[PDB]
RNA sequence: UUGAGCUUUGAUGUGUAGGAUAGGUGGGAGGGCCGACCUUGAAAUACCACCCUUUAAUGUUUGAUGUUCUAACGUUGACCCGUAAUCCGGGUUGCGGACAGUGUCUGGUGGGUAGUUUGACUGGGGCGGUC
């Protein structure tokens, strides 16, 4: 076995700040293949409520491009206006039939208001369950889609909801520069504490630590 | 939260007297020789859904409610929770154990059910009054020797157990009223 | 009367104070308590009606102290 | 509140210590039955560089004496005459006084709250077993019968 | 006698369908052999991550009643004394016993009681309307 450096430099009683550990996160690596760097966030949210969600998008700067499958729904000019965001497939109920077909590549699921209305009914068990719905929070179906697509797909990292407490987002390839994904993960808070539920408990964000794939484990201090 | 007063309010208003969310059904006014005025109104509690009897004071008042509805079509249901939308802004929306409270029996997949929702969250939903449902389960009709009617005893894919004539056997889609928990029809 | 043998405590006077600062005459009364005190000096019980603030005060001047200052007050125990 | 042990006491230690123990505990009963005094600087002084030997002779004195007395009612028998009914069964139930003064009349010379009992009450005629509290760690067992008169 | 939390050593979630002997959620090719690919649901599987679900060793922070005891306290139980006294106090004794009760603070209830409010216009006032 060679997942014991991970073991000797598991500190779990020193914590480290921005600054300490950012750096070591590769040299705690010994991966085959390449990954990304994964982020780790909480906030106190009952269990049984449900005017706790927050759906939407959060673009996050400087980094990874197109690497995201998108399936879209778009009525009009723009369902060709639309394949110069170099979106895959922009066009009607025979992608509603590709997610019948049960496909899994598409991932982000978009609309528009006016061809929304295909969208809603359209795997309707499958892609909300699938964590992916469309509420209007969420700009995921809008009236300029060109203005936001080529950003949907650029570079967006999206909030998810967890049936536990865990809400654990994700960052950008290890190979970056580790300064600027500082800054980058810093740029979280603005928005993950933008819309609370109002319904908050006894902190904020008690949890704050950097895995990449499985090597890194940066425990990090909730103010600094 | 325009506070309400009691000669001013008729039936359909939704009042929020003592933390409780209200809708007013009926309201007798009344203004006697030589007192004070008063009105009658035939209240509904709109959480436990029993009707309450107040007899207000002209000057007692109370504060309105955000308490709505409109209609938001079935999508799924995932552990607790049943999930609607809207088909004219497709806001989603999740209910809970309460709100659909022998209705779960009635819901199937994009029916189109009216949901009272307050402080923009469901309290009650209510199924569309026919819904068309098959039989997960029934006894193989045999007439025998009945010389009655008879009837029989059948569950349906959603849990529920219908009275269906005789002929229904198993697979065939009947339709039944939500409201009275009975069978209408097989629809073929 | 209810006034403490030791120190004196007597029921004081002030206000009950609302939510709306209506204030409405009171009086605030001292947790008297008769109790046998255990004189060594006398091989004997003497009981005092005293304050809890009073059993205190005995508790750290020695009961006997305290019965020399009363003797010196002039009041009977 | 601090205070100074004059003996040994159960759970708090031996004599001469200082043990910090609740307010009632240690106005109620210890100081009363001298078993311990309020940790004032004049009187530890004046118990370890002055009576921290005269009062533990005294100490083992009573101890000693205490045993005397064990040894003493080791008569281990004392007639009992009380009036029963039939089958046994005493109609007037004797007790810890009458236990006492009648072994002060035919034996030890002992206290009325000093005897300690088990059973409880002694109703009935016949052996019955009682125990006797001499001093703090030492017992003493007597056989008293219940004949009737 | 135990219950919830907290450093903590670990284990552990058993259906449909996937062979079943899937905890959730993202990132998802790691360590003799799996994995992804495929069968699949409502979610699809190695790899570890954030934790839920219980379970067992310590420091845990603790409360919870449940028994015993006597010494505080209660006694409008019996007897003795002050005493020519069904008051009061003292003394023996029995029964309760750290409960009861009282003081400060606090939540609830509180027309039992108290202080008060309850508009103006108006072809008199009220009701209706109006500001
Ligand atoms: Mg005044
Ligand atoms: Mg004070
Ligand atoms: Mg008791
Ligand atoms: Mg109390
Ligand atoms: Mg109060
Ligand atoms: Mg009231
Ligand atoms: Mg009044
Ligand atoms: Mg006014
Ligand atoms: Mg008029
Ligand atoms: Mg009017």
């Amino acid at each position: 076995k060679r997942m014991r450096v991970i073991r000797e430099k598991v500190d779990a009683t020193k914590q480290y700040d921005i600054n300490e550990a950012i750096a070591l996160l590769k040299e705690l690596a010994t991966a085959k293949f390449v990954e990304s760097v994964d982020v780790a966030v909480n906030l106190g949210i009952d269990a049984r409520k449900s005017d706790q969600n927050v759906r939407g998008a959060t673009v996050l700067p400087h980094g990874t491009g197109r690497s995201v499958r998108v399936a879209v729904f778009t009525q009009g000019a723009n369902a060709e206006a639309a394949k110069a965001a170099g979106a895959e497939l922009v066009g009607m109920e025979d992608l509603a039939d590709q997610i019948k077909k049960g496909e899994m590549n598409f991932d982000v699921v978009i609309a528009s208001p006016d061809a929304m209305r295909v969208v809603g009914q359209l795997g309707q068990v499958l892609g909300p369950r699938g964590l992916m719905p469309n509420p209007k929070v969420g700009t995921v179906t809008p009236n300029v889609a060109e203005a936001v697509k080529n950003a949907k797909a650029g570079q967006v990292r999206y909030r998810n909801d967890k049936n536990g407490i865990i809400h654990t987002t994700i960052g950008k390839v290890d190979f970056d520069a580790d300064k600027l994904k500082e800054n980058l993960e810093a740029l979280l808070v603005a928005l993950k504490k933008a819309k609370p539920t109002q319904a908050k408990g006894v902190y904020i964000k008690k949890v704050s630590i950097s895995t990449t794939m499985g090597a890194g484990v940066a425990v990090d201090q909730a103010g600094l | 939260m325009a506070t309400y007063y009691s000669n001013d309010f008729r039936a359909g208003l939704k009042i929020m007297l003592d933390g409780e969310p209200y809708a007013v059904e009926a309201s007798e006014f009344v203004k006697p020789g030589k007192g004070q005025a008063f009105a009658r109104v035939k209240l509904r509690r709109l959480l436990t859904g029993t009707r309450v009897e107040k007899t207000f004071k002209s000057t007692d008042s109370a504060e309105g409610a955000d308490v709505v509805d409109m209609n938001l079509t079935y999508l799924y249901n995932d552990g607790e929770f049943w999930h609607f939308m809207n088909n004219e802004t497709f806001e989603q929306l999740s209910a809970d154990a309460k709100a659909i409270g022998d209705n779960a029996k009635w819901l199937l997949d994009q029916a189109e059910c009216i949901v009272t929702l307050w402080n923009g969250q469901p309290i009650s939903v209510t199924p569309p009054n026919f819904v068309e449902l098959e039989i997960v389960d029934t006894d193989p009709g045999l007439k025998g020797d009945t010389a009655g009617t008879g009837g029989k005893p059948a569950t349906l894919s959603t849990g529920a157990v219908v009275k269906v004539p005789l002929f229904v056997q198993i697979g065939e889609v009947i339709k039944v009223d939500t409201r009275s928990g009975e069978y209408v029809s097989r629809v073929k | 009367s209810r006034v403490c043998q030791v120190t004196g405590k007597r029921p004081v006077t002030g206000n009950n104070r609302s939510h709306a600062l209506n204030a409405t005459k009171r009086r605030f009364l001292p947790n008297l308590h008769s109790h046998r005190f255990w004189v060594e000096s006398e091989k004997r019980f003497v009981t005092l009606r005293v304050s809890a603030k009073g059993m205190r005060v005995i508790d750290k001047k020695g009961i006997d102290t305290v019965l020399a200052e009363l003797r010196a007050r002039g009041e009977k125990y | 509140m601090q205070v100074i042990l004059l003996d040994k006491v159960a759970n708090l230690g031996s004599l001469g210590d200082q043990v910090n123990v609740k307010a009632g505990y240690a106005r109620n009963f210890l100081v009363p039955q001298g078993k311990a005094v309020p940790a004032t600087k004049k009187n530890i002084e004046f118990f370890e560089a002055r009576r921290a030997e005269l009062e533990a002779k005294l100490a083992e004195v009573l101890a000693a004496a205490n045993a005397r007395a064990e040894k003493i009612n080791a008569l281990e028998t004392v007639t009992i005459a009380s009036k029963a009914g039939d089958e046994g069964k005493l109609f007037g139930s004797i007790g810890t006084r009458d236990i006492a003064d009648a072994v002060t009349a035919a034996g030890v010379e002992v206290a009325k709250s000093e005897v300690r009992l088990p059973n409880g009450v002694l109703r009935t005629t016949g052996e019955h077993e009682v125990s006797f509290q001499v001093h703090s760690e030492v017992f003493a067992k007597v056989i008293v019968n219940v004949v009737a008169e």
